[PDB]
Order: C-alpha cells, then structure tokens, then sequence
RNA sequence: AGAUUUGAGUAUCGUAAGAGGACUCCCUUAACUUAAGCAUAUCAAUAAGGGAAGGAAGAAAAAAUAACAAUGAUUUCUUAAGUAAUGGCGAAUGAAAAAGAAAAAGACCAAGUUGAUA
RNA sequence: UGGAAGUAUAAAUCGAAAAGGUGAUAGUAUUCAUCAAAGUCUAAAUAUUACAGGAAAACUGAUAGCAAAGAAGUACUGUGAA
RNA sequence: GAUUCACGCAGUGUUAACGUGCAAAUUACUUGUCAUAUUUGAGUAUAGGGGCGAAAGACUCAUCGAACUAUCUAGUAGCUGG
RNA sequence: AAGGUUCCUAAACAACAUUACUUGGAUUAGGGUGAAUCGAUCCUAAAUUACAGAUGGAAAUCCUUAAGAAA
RNA sequence: GGGAACGGGCUUGAUUGGAACGGCGGGGAAAGAAGACCCUGUUGAGCUUGACUCUAAUUUAUCAUGUGA
RNA sequence: AAUAAAAUAUUACUUUGGAUAGUUUAGUUUCCUGGGCGAUGAAGAACGCAAUGAAUUGCGAUAAGUGAUAGGAACAAUAAAAUGUGAAUAUCCAAAAUUUGAAUGCUUGAAAGUAUACUAAGGUAUAUAUGAUAUUCAAUAUCCA
C-alpha cells in the first residue's frame, strides 16, 4: 500500500529531550504517543523503499 | 406461537379488530404476571402472543392496502404509496419511446434507404 | 554525456501500466466476434478508397483513405444515398 | 499560576453536544458545530482532513435504507 | 448539575445502563471469549465527556 | 365601460436541494525544493480552498492540414521525440503535420421560401 | 503557451464587411493554395486506488500484512479541530 | 481617588522550607494592601502579520519576538550519527 | 456551575485508598428523585440569526427594518 | 613516568582480609541539557532603513457621448 | 597464615518473559463485471426492542422479528413453549418503518414546545426558489368609450 506506514502526523521532538531525533507519534492517551514514526528501523513505519507495482 | 394464518385470513373486519383487543388485553396482564414472578409457561406464553399480535396486524393491513390497491388502479392521480417501485433517478430519465422519437424527415429516410443485407464473394 | 531526465515533476502519479493489455486483446475480438453475429456485414469495414500519402516522404505508396468522392461514385454509376447502405464509405 | 492553580475555574462549557453528528463539537457562542458542520447543510469534510473522512461518512453507519437499494 | 434537559437525563441514563458486565450465563456459551466489558468506567476513574 | 401590456397572491401537477467525487470538466496568479546563494525561471493545473455530473465524462463533422503521385469529423495507442522551439539561452521546460493501428455515423436550429397563413 | 515583432483567455477603449480566415518573422502589393468562424446534438473505440460482487498471486504470516486476524477508528487523550 | 485594623487579596524579604516537592511555582513567618482607577459570578464581543495590552514583546487553554492542528512533506542539509 | 448514580440497604473484601481493614466515595444486587403555588417554559438587556435585497470569480459576506406588493 | 601535554586499567615501585553499618563531601575531569558565550554554514527569524526588487492605501492626467449657447 | 558466609564459573531441573518452529475465518496488489442513493425523505446521528445481554449483531412500538415464496427437522448456556397440520435457513417480494438529519409550518442549547386547515385524541398539509394551467387582483403602463 502507497499509505502504509506513512498515515501518521509525526513530527521530531528535537534535542534536548534525552530522546533521539526519529519522528514521533502525536498526542496522549494511548501507548502510540510519544512511539516512533514513519522510519524504516521503527515499528509499525514503512520499510525500506517499499515495492511498487510498475 | 398458536394464532394460524387460517384462522386469521377467515375473520371478519370486526372480528379482525374484536381479536386485537383481546390478544392486546391478554398480553397487558401477562406483563403483570412477569413483574410479579410468573412461572416460566407464563413466560413462554408473553413470547407467543406478541408474535399472535405482529401476525394479527400484519394481515390487517396487506389486505386494506390491496383493496386500496384496487380502488386507484384505474385512478388518473395514483397516490405514491401505490405507484411503481423504482429509483429516484429511473423516474427522470425519458420513457423508451421517448428516447427513440424521430423527425419526420429523418423516419421516412430509414424507410426509404434501410441497412441492407449482403456479402462480398472472395 | 549531459543528462536530460524530465523527472523534477510528479512523475509517480504520472505512471499508466498496461497490465490491462491481455485482457483488451480478449474484450475486442468478443466485440468483433459479436458484431458478425448480429449481422455478418457490419464488422465488413465498409470499402475505402485507395488513397496516396502526403509530402514527397511517402507520396508514391497508396493507402486506405475515408470515402469515395461523390465524382468517383457518378464515374462508377452509383447511388450515393445507396452507398452507404452497402457497405461503402462516403466522404463529401 | 499559569499551572495548577489556574485550572480551578474550569466549570464553564463551551461545546456541548451537537444534533447532526452527536459528538460533544456544538460551540455555544459561535452556534457552529466543530466537526459536522451544523447549520450548514453541506457536511464539514476537508482534504486535509483524510482521516476524518474514514471516521464518518457513507458506510460507516447501518445504511438502513441503501443496503437494499444496492443488493436490489 | 440539578438541572438538566430531558433529552440530556435520557443521555445521562444509558450511560447508567451500559455500565455493566456480562452475565454468567453468557460466559458459559462455547466458545465464548467475551468475560468482561471493556467499555466500562467510575465516576472517580474516566470522565465520560458528556 | 371595453381591448391589451407588465407584475403579484392563491390552488393543482411537477421540478432543485443533500450523500459520493477513484476516473471527468473547470475557477484560483501557494510555498517547501532546484538553480550548489537569489530576485525571472523550476517545483507547477502541483497541494490546500470552490463549483458540476455520469457509468463513463470531455471532444466531435474544418474560416483543418499541407505544398505532395496530396489528404480529410472526434477520441485513444505506436512513432515522430527529449526533436523544432522556449530559458538570468542558466537550471530547466518542451509540442505538432505526416506515417501505422483500435472504432467508425452523421444529423439539425437560426437566416431564406409557402402564405383564405395555425 | 514550444509558439519566438504574440499560441490562447480575460478586462479597459475601439470596432467591420456589396463578406472573409489561414499559409506562425512585423509591413504593403500582386498572384497561388485551402477553408467558410462568431448556434446545437451525436453512438463506438478510452479512463477508474470511491463503492459492491468475484478470480488470481515467485506478495506478508501476528513487532510482518490495512491503524484494525477478538464488541478497531474500538479502549484511551484533548474545550475543540483532531 | 485622607490614616489605619478585620474577612479576604497580593507576593517586599528570609534570596527560609521544598527543590526525583503538598504543588510542571506550593508552604511558613515577615511585608504591602484590604471599596469608587475597588473585588467578583454569569452572559456576551474581539482570532492569527489577527486580537487584546495603565506597554513587560506582556496575554491569547502548562504552547508566543507570531497559538494549536492537518496537508504540501519521507521539505532541504557541502553538516552529525549509524 | 461542574460531576452523573458517587445517594440508601443487604451480601461480600480478589484488586484499590504508600501498614492493615470486618471500613469505604471500592465489588456484587436490588431500591430511591411525586409540584396548578419552587424553577425551566413567558419578557426583554449586552449581543445573535433568517426570506427578499446589496456585494463577490468563489465559498460566502453585508443589511435586522433600510432597499420589499414581506414582517 | 610516558601518553591527546591532569590514568582506575599501561611501565616501575608503595602496599592489599572477606563481607559491611552510621556519617561526610576530596575524587569518579559525578548527574541533569546534541554549549545559550565564540566561530563556521553560500541555514533561518524578529526589527530598522532612499540596501535591491515590488505592493495595498494616497495622489495626478487621458478614456468611457445628458441637453442649449 | 586461614575459613568459604558473600562473590565468580559450568551442567541439570524449576521459575519471570514470550523469542523461535508449526498455523491462519486477516490483509496487499492486479484483473473482470457493475458503478444500481435522495422530498415516494437519502447518507449520518440518537433512542429503543432477546425469557434471562453490558458490548456487538439484527431490527423499528407488527422490535435478535411479521406475511408470501423456496426449505425440509431442528436449537442449545439454562429452562419453557411450539413443531412434517411444517423447526431452523434463504430472498432484487409484500406489510410495517420511533426522534432527528438536505429537514422543509414556527422555534430548538442539553428545548421542555407550538399555530392554522382537513379527516377530544391520532394522522396528513402548510420552508425557499421554481415551469405549466386555472383564478383573484394591482398599475390611466398603451389605447379607448
């Protein structure tokens, strides 16, 4: 899927923070907040160049 | 469930009615017997009679509304209730006949010059 | 060698596949097939004229044109209401 | 005191729950509903919005009378 | 509040009736992996937004 | 008083609205980015915003090409072709006739004529 | 806009015809070639990642594949968009 | 729009306590103030190159020398890590 | 105002209230909110929103009695 | 001592019994934070100004045919 | 000089945890057919209905379902009743279809409501724009008596 991975609104918490600088998911509530985003080595992210149909 | 669709289709259209209020009556003190602890036969006899009262109504109104029916079938202005069954869009378009008319000039040339048959010999 | 790759633009939604190709090939012959079937001659390709090309690339091959002109159909002596209802092409 | 303290006035609505959509969206002063977009007839959907759209539109409901309509 | 509409008491009261769990019978079904309801809440726990 | 003109209220029979917008037709003067800076340019009919429909929509019957031993409505595919051209002629942007195929179909208004005129 | 002394649209002004447009280097003239604008409709060949019903796969095999293989846009967060 | 005390309020000092706290700004004593340029509830009005400001670039939901949120966007990095 | 069954009773104490609990605003199950005179409903205040009209490429904006054979 | 010129580890020596309690604040160049001072990016943002290129508002001339001298 | 409480080392068994292996009623992509909504009230939202249901599912005051047509003996967690004189099950069918929602007599905040006409209650109609016809009017607007 084009979409896969990459249906977040996750922007980096910058420095500062003791936390590194991947992408990182928005809000509160859920254990999903504050996680990782769309990068490859994540989880739930998209891979590595994904496959394409063409 | 004991009520038979035979016995109900030979009712009267006051017996139809002098039925329902018995079975609605019947059905008003068997709420009173569950409120104030029924025994399970009772129970079981809430169930059947509610559906005695759906299968009672149900026939009561199919046929007024096929007598209805009947009276409008010859009826220039029908009610919507008893016009054809179709979609929104099917009642806009153009009848068959009306998508097919054709110009006088354009009609008696299809007549006078029409797609012959043939073949060519190889 | 200097490259000249137009890829700065949208490319990705650009993309049409023919992964479609086999199944056109099938979906047209069942429509010629079925043509014939309702009337043999309508898939006939009414007859067209033999036609030069233009410029004087290709100006001595003859091709297929549209239509004979109303001069050629009264030097063959036919009908041009006629013509067109056995199987051959007009072009006025 | 922009923390803690400042929250114990907090006992005042300001949307309330909307007729159109049923979601607590339905801004008071404003008379606009944040999410359905309320009075206004045509429904509130953005393209930014792409989420929002999967969340409530057509199929996503019992479709009482169109479930019928397509199987017919 | 003491004072409420009547379209909100109604609101107010399904939020009551669904703040049950499943009844014993219930679990007992084959095959069952419903045995408690997720969807609850207390007052002192989870405001209901409402 | 009467013959007309225009504009209203009421009644009857219908019509529009809203959902969906993957594909279709359009309105709008975004920017990040590239140019190793940047201001025209590129990104780019692109994003977001707005309107309208169908099962397809748009186009369609030359005030069209061409300069030939000539063609001939519209649509789509191959090729022409990263070519002619455009550009701080920088970065970059960039078609079309011809030629080969899929499918093929042409009909009307206005103007003019006929008026014991309908 | 590829259209370069203007390819197309629009606005201000101006504004034709005993017709005329085009032949992309502006201008006048004479020939030549080819059409006849400023009204309308028109099937077929073409597109489709809405949605519904099916069939396939050198696709993934529960941190993978849709966010969702269980009452998943659910639990939970925010006044709200989200 | 005098001087003070009280219910309250503020925040001058201890640069006291606490500083993985009762508390993402609080506590104790001390100090100032404690009705007309006063204190305060609800309703209502003003919205992002905008608003409001007895003016500190202050306040605008713990976010302000330009809020929050989603899209462009996997913005770009001659720089850092693997 | 805000909360929403936290109110009362009974059974029961696995979890929670930085020990423990026979206690509980915690678990389970029932019960409980009675109006001609109390309020909403009625009136208008700051302000707010409609048909027609005016404006705008557009969504929409303006006007609240002025423009209207309207109120 | 040498070493990246201030070692817990290396070299040569001084010296060492295993487990630890209450204190304290020398060291661990202690913890908290991809230095905020300085510099470099052909990286930005607020503000100022006859910095360069523009723009709203303001202003001026012409056009858009009311009649009679 | 001395012990092995602590400390360290390997193996076996147990424990905390859920990797690995086996597996799939779930997804992804491509292709084929359609692309069938709504004032005859849509999509969406709310409330309600199972003998014991909180969610979910199905449904709408005829309620986890009614009639008709096919269908032939079940359901089950526990009781009951009904049942080849027809149980489950299925459907482009019929009757029915609460409050809202373009929402459309008027108002609507979480608002309880309410006016007229027709056929005490119940049920219909009454929004805006709009095409055609009928009808009642307004304007010395053009004539004309």
């Amino acid at each position: 899927s084009t979409e896969a991975g990459k249906q977040h609104s996750a922007i980096s918490w910058g420095t500062g923070r003791a936390v590194a600088r991947i992408p990182r998911i928005s809000g509160s509530g859920s254990g999903r907040n504050g996680q990782g985003a769309f990068g490859n080595m994540t989880r739930k992210g998209h891979m590595f160049s994904p496959l394409k149909n063409f | 469930a004991s009520l038979k669709i035979s016995a109900i289709k030979a009712m009267s259209k006051n017996d139809m009615n002098a039925k329902l209020i018995e079975l609605k009556g019947e059905l008003a003190n068997l709420r009173t017997a569950k409120v104030t602890g029924g025994a399970p036969s009772k129970i079981s006899r809430l169930r059947v009679v509610k559906k005695d009262i759906a299968r009672l109504l149900t026939v009561m109104n199919t046929q007024r509304m096929e007598a209805l029916r009947k009276y409008y079938k010859q009826a220039k202005y029908v009610p919507k209730e008893l016009r054809p069954k179709t979609t929104r869009k099917e009642r806009r378009q153009l009848t068959k006949a009306q998508l097919n008319l054709k110009t006088v000039k354009a009609a008696k040339k299809a007549q006078h010059f029409p797609a012959r048959k043939f073949f060519v010999l190889a | 060698a200097v490259s000249n790759i137009h890829f700065c633009k949208d490319w990705r939604s650009k993309v049409h596949t023919w992964f479609k190709q086999p199944f056109r090939k099938i979906r047209r012959h069942q429509t010629r097939v079925e043509k014939a079937k309702a009337v043999f001659p309508a898939t006939i390709k009414s007859l067209k004229p033999s036609v030069h090309c233009m410029n004087q690339r290709f100006n001595y091959k003859l091709r297929l044109g549209r239509g004979f002109t109303l001069k050629e159909l009264r030097a063959a002596k036919i009908d041009k209401n006629l013509a067109r209802t056995i199987g051959i092409a007009v072009d006025p | 005191t922009k923390g803690t303290s400042c929250r114990g006035t907090r006992h005042n609505k300001t949307h309330i729950l909307c007729k159109r959509c049923g979601k607590r969206s339905w801004h008071l002063q404003k008379q606009r509903c944040a999410s359905c977009g309320y009075p206004d007839a045509k429904m509130r959907q953005y393209a930014w919005g792409y989420k929002a759209l999967r969340r409530r539109t057509q199929g996503t409901g019992r479709m009482r009378h169109l479930k019928i309509a397509l199987k017919r | 509040t003491g004072h409420k509409g009547f379209s909100y008491k109604l609101k107010l009261g399904k939020k009551i009736h669904q703040n049950r769990g499943v009844p014993q019978w219930f679990r007992m079904k084959t095959g069952n992996t419903i045995n408690y309801n997720f969807k609850r809440r207390h007052w002192n726990r989870r405001k209901m937004g409402m």
